[PDB]
């Protein structure tokens, strides 16, 4: 078939510390915001510390599958 | 209170001059009034200035100073020119006011 | 409001003082830019006569310029005409000016590409996390029509749609087409765009470090030298006494 | 043109080498280095401090800035 | 004695040591840089088209 | 005279200024910044001619010219590369010759001091009329604030202001009359620089200590000529480094797209040389008030020599001036910091302190420092 | 009177071979010289380059 | 600018008498949903968004 | 070369105009060495005498 | 003034016909350009008379 290695490092560093407790403030805050119909907050926070935390992991490691 | 004597001779060790063998008065800045005394002073006193100051300029170039051995010793410093100085300064404000008169 | 998310730092291999450009890499992302991203985006500055010796052969050079279909003129009649490229000509323009451009995509304005490195904060390492960090917007957010959200460009809502995807197309060289590779490729071809000069600047770099290094030992020697006459200099005061 | 008419000077005695008789850098480690420090720390208290205080400065106004940005539990708690 | 020859071969008369200058840097330069140029290719093996050319050559 | 060294009347000149020249047995590196502005100027000089010779002064060619320049002509980009940042290597040299004269009372050398002051303004106009050519966003909008800044002053402000542009707004004619302005400049500062040498030698150097040096001066040539050199290639190899391996280290990216009209760039950010200034003149919330801090700011040099109260020329025996002086500079450091910053609290107050603070520091400490330490000398 | 004068002791700075005061000094004078010189003609060398 | 019927009327409300520019919303157009302006800061030039 | 192409085009105009604006100045230094070189000397007169007499 | 051949003449034009006495300067540097070698050559002509050239 083919595969992005990009896609293969993302779930890799998901997995890290960082990520995770990033990703889980992240789905806390998606969670309450969608369950409001009168709020003005918004995620993107939380949103930026995780792709911040993911994609800082991603660019040590991508490359080097690259061709 | 012998306040004076203790900050007068922190300074006088602070500011360093004596590192280099000079003593205060060879420090001024030759305005006017400096330059008018020291053509008042002594032969000697006028050779040994000199010999002083060259001294401490071929340490500034150097970029070295004298053994702590040699340093001026804070009440050893000599005000050779301080009285020759004052002397200009009245004479000068003498004139000063007396050609507004 | 002023909420903002800065790419990290890729290891490019000509990121390095010393580290010329991956020619292969930069031929295959003009490719890239040939293929998808010339559809919307000009190149005002660079011709095709600026590929040979670098990314193609003169042979090649011509072929591609022949693709092409420019305009030229007036003739006897004092009427525009069209003829094939010529290694001499500059890149097409998507589009006759910026209004047609806009209109051609919402408003919105395809920059020219010619240093777009240069022009953004980031350069290729902005260039890449745009390029590859599309996604859907966070609880609380909503991209207008016609816009897409991506947390790397400055207020997240573009009027880009993601350009490449796996496969958009094929390198004839054989290297698997995935969009991160695709994009890699391309940001390094818009390096070589943006200054064409930039090995042959660290060469001289180089060179400059050498000689300098050399010179400046040899200077300072030299000062050194007429100066050990004052340095160790002696004196004394034989008043007569 | 001034050499000649610059000061009046007596009784002064000043010897020199040829810059061939002598060593261009000498006594780097007795001497030289020994100065190099002696010059550093007469001067490193004097300078430092400010800079010292400006790096401070910097570096709380700028977290100060950032942290500013972060979003405030307490604006969405109700 | 190749202080003591240069000096009195090259660095002795002013004429010479002009010479000695020209012929110096033509010397230095051609060596430069070639030198300069290896290293320089040496750190970048397979990265400038003078590598890569040999695949689209084909005249 | 029996030899043409001295008899010539062109090489008299060269005698006296670079050879038999009397100098200090004492000066410092500090002494060097003198002779590297000057070849500076040689520099600029140089290398703008070379570019201007591509150049193209018309607001729909500005821009590719210089891109010409960089992609066409001949070492066109490192030509370019060299004057641009040349122009940053002359503002570092300029900044560390006036703290050298602060320092050591160089200003007490009144006309040579002045003088120093109209090189300094020249250089700076140079500087602006010259980074507003190549005709980016930031070009444009700098030249926007800038010139705009003028408008501040009442009556023959808005008159002035037209006036200078040549019409309603920064446009072809204001582009076209900066390059005469950028190209004419350069020698107006080459020309100033001979006054300021001839008032220089009617009393030769200072040096460090700031006690006469009468009775041990040396012949320029060849210990200066040869430590002069040698401050040259220490100073090019920085020089050259940023230029060759970070041509953009310094530059706004922003000044990478052509300048729009109708789009301001979010953060209109001068070049760093102009920083301490700007944030100065942030610090006042008010128009007018705002130019008059940012024109003391820099005119407060001509202040300088009033304000020695010291009995001493130099700072190397006064240990409280000396961290006074240091206090000073770290306070332009924090201003210029404050410049790149945006108009938002911590900075706002920050830079009124810093603002607050430099001009304290120089009109009323240092006076008065001064004369605290004459009388801790018992003068 | 100068009778009484004398060149102070430069063996702190002499170069190795005029350090010895029994030993002519112009046998090594032209080393000194070849060397000194030998780096400002390889300075002029970079310079042209 | 196309100002909506709420706009309109905020700018009725303005205490005019503490303003840097003492004007009246009424004095600066002719028709109440449009408002013509020259978009550049008064103050040293700048586009306002 | 001084054409910067095969014959008098835009570069040779754009290279002119730097060189016009210039030269000039180069003019006027050129004068004060000019009239430095003259007053060695003060000027001559129509009889072609000193006139140390008649100054 | 605009050095570029396909403004030159033009800039010269919109000078003379747009610019404030642009015409007026441009004759007095036009013509002026010949009084100067009118004064260089009678400045000559003075020279190789008088023997200045010595
Ligand atoms: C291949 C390239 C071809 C090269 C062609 C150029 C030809 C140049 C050769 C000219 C001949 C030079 C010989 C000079 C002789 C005079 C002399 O005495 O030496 C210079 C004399 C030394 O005196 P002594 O040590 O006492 O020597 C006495 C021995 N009898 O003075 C010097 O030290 C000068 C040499 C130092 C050069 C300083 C320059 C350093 C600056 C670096 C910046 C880099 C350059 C960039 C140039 C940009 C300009 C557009
Ligand atoms: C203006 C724009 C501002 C831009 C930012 C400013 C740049 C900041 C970079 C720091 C510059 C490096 C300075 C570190 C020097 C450290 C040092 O050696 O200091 C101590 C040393 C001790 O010397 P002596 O008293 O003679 O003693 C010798 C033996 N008795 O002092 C000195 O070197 C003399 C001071 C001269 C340096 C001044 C340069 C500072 C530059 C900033 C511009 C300030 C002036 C503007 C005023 C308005
Ligand atoms: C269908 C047209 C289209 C294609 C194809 C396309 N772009 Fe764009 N691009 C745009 C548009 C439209 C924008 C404007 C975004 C905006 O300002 O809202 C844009 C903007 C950009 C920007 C950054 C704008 C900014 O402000 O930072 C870059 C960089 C860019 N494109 C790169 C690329 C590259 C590289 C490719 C090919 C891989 C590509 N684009 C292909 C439409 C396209
Ligand atoms: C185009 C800018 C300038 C050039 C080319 C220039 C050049 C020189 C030169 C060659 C010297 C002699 C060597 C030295 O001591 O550095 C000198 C000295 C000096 N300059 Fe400048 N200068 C410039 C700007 C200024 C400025 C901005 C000031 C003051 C605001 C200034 C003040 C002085 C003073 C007072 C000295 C005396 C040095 C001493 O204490 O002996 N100069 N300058
Ligand atoms: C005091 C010396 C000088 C200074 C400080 C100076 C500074 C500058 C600056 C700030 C720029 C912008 C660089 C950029 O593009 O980012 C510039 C542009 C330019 N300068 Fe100068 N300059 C000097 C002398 C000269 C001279 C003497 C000429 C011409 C005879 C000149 C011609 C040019 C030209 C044509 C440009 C436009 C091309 C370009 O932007 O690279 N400059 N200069
Ligand atoms: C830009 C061109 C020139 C300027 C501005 C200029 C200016 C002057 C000035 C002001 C004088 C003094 C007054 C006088 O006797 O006229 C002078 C004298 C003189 N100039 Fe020139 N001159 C120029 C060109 C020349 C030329 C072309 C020659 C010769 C080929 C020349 C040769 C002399 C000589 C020899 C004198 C001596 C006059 C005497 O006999 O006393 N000048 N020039
Ligand atoms: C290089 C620069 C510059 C140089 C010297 C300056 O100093 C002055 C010159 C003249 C009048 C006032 C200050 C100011 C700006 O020119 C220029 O357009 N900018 N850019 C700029 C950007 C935002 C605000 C203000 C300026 C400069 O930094
Ligand atoms: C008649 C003489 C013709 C000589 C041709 C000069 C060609 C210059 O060739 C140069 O070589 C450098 C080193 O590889 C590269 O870095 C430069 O980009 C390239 O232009
Ligand atoms: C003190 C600094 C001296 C700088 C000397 C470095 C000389 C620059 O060397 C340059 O290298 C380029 C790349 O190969 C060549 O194309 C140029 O022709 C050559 O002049
Ligand atoms: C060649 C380098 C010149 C540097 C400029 C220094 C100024 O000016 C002075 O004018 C006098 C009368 O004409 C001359 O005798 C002096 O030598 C000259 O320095
Ligand atoms: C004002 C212009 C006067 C002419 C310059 C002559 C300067 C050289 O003149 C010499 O100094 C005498
Ligand atoms: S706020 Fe200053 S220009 Fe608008």
């Amino acid at each position: 078939e083919l595969v992005d290695p990009l896609t293969t490092i993302r779930e890799h560093c998901e997995q890290t510390e960082k990520c995770v407790k990033a990703r889980e403030r992240l789905e806390l805050c998606d969670a309450r915001v969608s369950s409001r119909s009168h709020t003005e907050e918004q995620c993107t926070e939380e949103l930026f510390d995780f792709l911040h935390a993911r994609d800082h992991c991603v660019a040590h490691k991508l490359f080097n599958k690259l061709k | 209170g012998r306040l004076m004597d203790r900050i007068r001779k922190w300074y006088y060790n602070a500011a360093g001059f004596n590192k280099y063998g000079l003593m205060r008065d060879d420090t001024l800045y030759e305005d006017d009034d400096v330059k008018e005394a020291l053509k008042r002073l002594p032969e000697d006193l006028y050779n040994e200035r000199m010999f002083r100051i060259k001294r401490a300029l071929d340490l500034s170039l150097k970029h070295r100073i004298l053994p702590k051995e040699q340093w001026v010793k804070y009440e050893e410093d000599k005000p050779y020119l301080e009285p020759y100085l004052k002397e200009v300064i009245r004479e000068r404000l003498e004139r000063e006011a007396w050609n507004k008169k | 409001g002023e909420l903002e998310l800065h790419p990290p730092a890729f290891p490019w291999s000509h990121g390095g003082p010393l580290s010329a450009l991956d020619h292969s890499s930069v031929r295959r992302g003009f490719q890239v830019y040939k293929q998808v991203c010339s559809a919307c985006h000009s190149m005002d500055y660079v011709a095709f006569r600026n590929l040979i010796g670098v990314t193609h052969t003169e042979a090649e050079a011509k072929a591609l310029a022949e693709e092409v279909e420019v305009q030229d003129g007036p003739d006897e009649n004092g009427e525009l005409f069209m003829r094939p490229g010529k290694i001499s000509d500059y890149f097409p323009k998507p589009y006759p000016n910026p209004e047609a451009a806009r209109a051609a995509n919402n408003g919105a304005l395809p920059p020219d590409l010619s240093y777009i490195v240069n022009a953004r904060h980031g350069g290729e390492d902005y260039v890449f996390s745009l390029l590859t960090g599309y996604c859907d917007p966070p609880a609380g957010v909503v991209v207008r029509e016609g816009l897409h959200y991506n947390p790397y460009f400055p207020g997240q809502a573009i009027g880009m749609a993601p350009p490449i995807y796996n496969e958009i197309l094929e390198y004839d060289d054989g290297t698997p087409a995935t969009m991160s590779q695709i994009a890699k490729d391309v940001c390094t071809f818009l390096r070589w765009a943006a200054e064409p000069e930039h090995d042959q600047r660290k060469r001289m770099g180089l060179k400059m470090l050498l000689i300098s290094a050399l010179l400046t030992s040899l200077l300072y020697y030299m000062k050194r030298h007429k100066w050990s006459v004052l340095k160790s200099r002696k004196m004394a005061y034989r008043p007569p006494k | 043109i001034h050499f000649g008419n610059l000061a009046r000077v007596r009784h002064i005695i000043t010897y020199s080498l040829s810059p061939f008789e002598q060593r261009a850098i000498p006594n780097i480690f007795s001497d030289a280095l020994p100065n190099v420090w002696r010059r550093f720390s007469s001067q490193v208290f004097k300078v430092a401090p400010p800079f010292l205080g400006a790096y401070l400065l910097y570096s709380w106004g700028t977290q100060e800035f950032e942290r500013l940005k972060r979003k405030n539990p307490a604006d969405y708690e109700n | 004695a190749l202080l003591r020859q240069a000096y009195s071969a090259l660095f002795r008369r002013t004429s010479t040591f002009a010479l000695t200058v020209v012929l110096g840097a033509v010397l230095f330069e051609r060596a430069f840089d070639q030198g300069a140029d290896a290293i320089f290719e040496h750190l970048n093996e397979g990265k400038l088209w003078k590598h890569i050319k040999h695949k689209y050559e084909a005249s | 005279a029996p030899n043409i060294r001295k008899s010539h009347p062109l090489l008299k000149m060269i005698n006296n200024s670079l050879i038999d020249l009397p100098a200090p047995s004492n000066i410092s590196a500090w002494w060097n910044f003198g002779s590297l502005l000057a070849v500076c100027l040689m520099t600029q000089i140089l290398t703008g001619l070379l570019l201007a010779m591509h150049y193209t002064a018309d607001t729909s060619l500005a821009f590719s010219s210089v891109a010409h320049t960089c992609r066409n002509v001949q070492y066109g980009w490192l030509i370019r590369n060299l004057h641009a940042n040349g122009a940053s290597f002359f503002f570092i040299c300029i900044f560390l010759h006036i703290g050298r004269g602060l320092y050591y009372g160089s200003y007490l050398y009144k006309e040579t001091w002045n003088t120093g002051v109209i090189l300094l303004l020249t250089l700076m106009a140079t500087a602006f009329v010259g980074y507003v050519l190549p005709w980016g966003q930031m070009s444009f909008w700098g030249a926007t604030v800038i010139t705009n800044l003028f408008s501040a002053i009442p009556y023959i402000g808005h008159t002035l202001v037209e006036w200078a542009w040549g019409g309603f707004s920064v446009d072809n004619p204001t582009l076209t009359r900066f390059f005469a302005l950028h190209f004419l400049l350069p020698f107006a500062i080459a020309g100033i620089t001979i006054i300021h040498l001839t008032f220089l030698h009617e009393s030769g150097s200072n040096n460090p200590l700031g006690i006469s040096s009468d009775s041990d001066k040396i012949p320029f040539h060849p210990y200066y000529s040869f430590k002069d050199i040698l401050g040259l290639t220490l100073m090019l190899t920085p020089f050259l480094t940023l230029a060759l391996f970070s041509p953009n280290l310094l530059g706004d990216p922003e000044n990478f797209t052509p300048a729009n009209p109708l789009v301001t760039p979010p953060h209109i950010k001068p070049e760093w040389y102009f920083l301490f200034a700007y944030a100065i003149l942030r610090s006042i919330p008010n128009k007018l008030g705002g130019v008059l801090a940012l024109a003391a700011s820099v005119l407060i040099l001509f202040l300088i020599p009033f304000l020695h109260k010291s009995k001493q020329r130099t700072m190397t025996f006064r240990p409280l001036s000396q961290t006074l002086f240091w206090l000073l500079v770290a306070n332009l450091l924090i201003l210029t910091w404050i410049g790149s910053q945006p108009v938002e609290h911590p900075f706002i107050i920050i830079g009124q302190m810093a603002s607050l603070s430099y001009f304290t520091i120089l009109l009323i400490l240092f006076p008065t420092i001064g004369t605290l330490e004459n009388k801790m000398l018992n003068y | 009177v100068h009778n009484d004068v004398t060149v102070p002791d430069f063996s702190a700075y002499r170069r190795e071979d005029v350090m010895d005061a029994t030993t002519s000094s112009q046998t090594s004078s032209e080393d000194r010289k070849g060397f000194s010189y030998l780096v400002t003609a390889t300075a002029c060398v970079a310079t042209a380059y | 600018r196309h100002r909506t019927q709420a706009e309109i009327n905020q700018e009725a409300e303005v205490d005019v008498s503490k303003l840097r520019d003492p004007q009246h919303d009424l004095d600066r157009v002719k028709k109440p949903e449009w408002v013509i302006l020259v978009g550049v800061c008064t103050h040293l030039g700048c586009v306002p968004i």
